């Protein structure tokens, strides 16, 4: 192949809206699983994939 | 009580540059707010989606979290101190963050003088 392309970052604009489901009172439905790590607990979510739950920082994984 | 709201606040925007208070942006403010070290906040009304402002408000209400309202982040580019200045000291890239959180306290006597008075009147 004469032209090898590289990794463009996926342009997803304003996605922290999806991270926090603010209720109509002052609550937030925290839709994403919190990571139980020692380094990155209590502030860093995990990733709701189609079957699994994955932290990105310390590479922690659940089903 | 000498300085104003947008006068004593440039000291809030001073030591966060020095001793690591700036939780600026969209992901650095809230995701480190829940780590019991963040202290202040300034909401900026500029939004094409009002949910953005609605995000900040419930975030201010889950750990009795402090808040100021200064208008817009096009204005806050002339406040925070994160601008590309020219050869004479004139900013050409004028971009400042809307929601600016300051975690740590370098202990002063003119920012906590003026602005804690406005804090107790608000709450
Ligand atoms: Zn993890």
């Amino acid at each position: 192949t004469p032209k090898k392309n590289k990794h463009k970052r996926k342009k997803v604009k304003l996605a922290v809206l999806k991270y926090y489901k603010v209720d109509e009172n002052g609550k937030i439905s925290r839709l994403r699983r919190e990571c139980p790590s020692d380094e990155c607990g209590a502030g860093v979510f995990m990733a709701s994939h189609f079957d699994r739950h994955y932290c990105g920082k310390c590479c922690l994984t659940y089903c | 009580g000498v300085m104003d709201v947008n006068t004593a606040l440039q000291e809030v925007l001073k030591t966060a540059l020095i001793h690591d208070g700036l939780a600026r942006g969209i992901r650095e403010a809230a995701k480190a707010l829940d780590k019991r070290q963040a202290h202040l906040c300034v909401l900026a009304s500029n939004c094409d989606e009002p949910m953005y402002v609605k995000l900040v408000e419930a975030l201010c209400a889950e750990h009795q979290i402090n808040l100021i309202k200064v208008d817009d982040n096009k204005k806050l580019g002339e406040w925070v101190g994160l601008c590309k200045i020219d050869r004479e000291g004139k900013p050409r890239k004028v971009v400042g963050c809307s929601c600016v959180v300051v975690k740590d306290y370098g202990k002063e006597s003119q920012a906590k003088d003026v602005i804690e008075e406005y804090f107790k009147c608000k709450k």
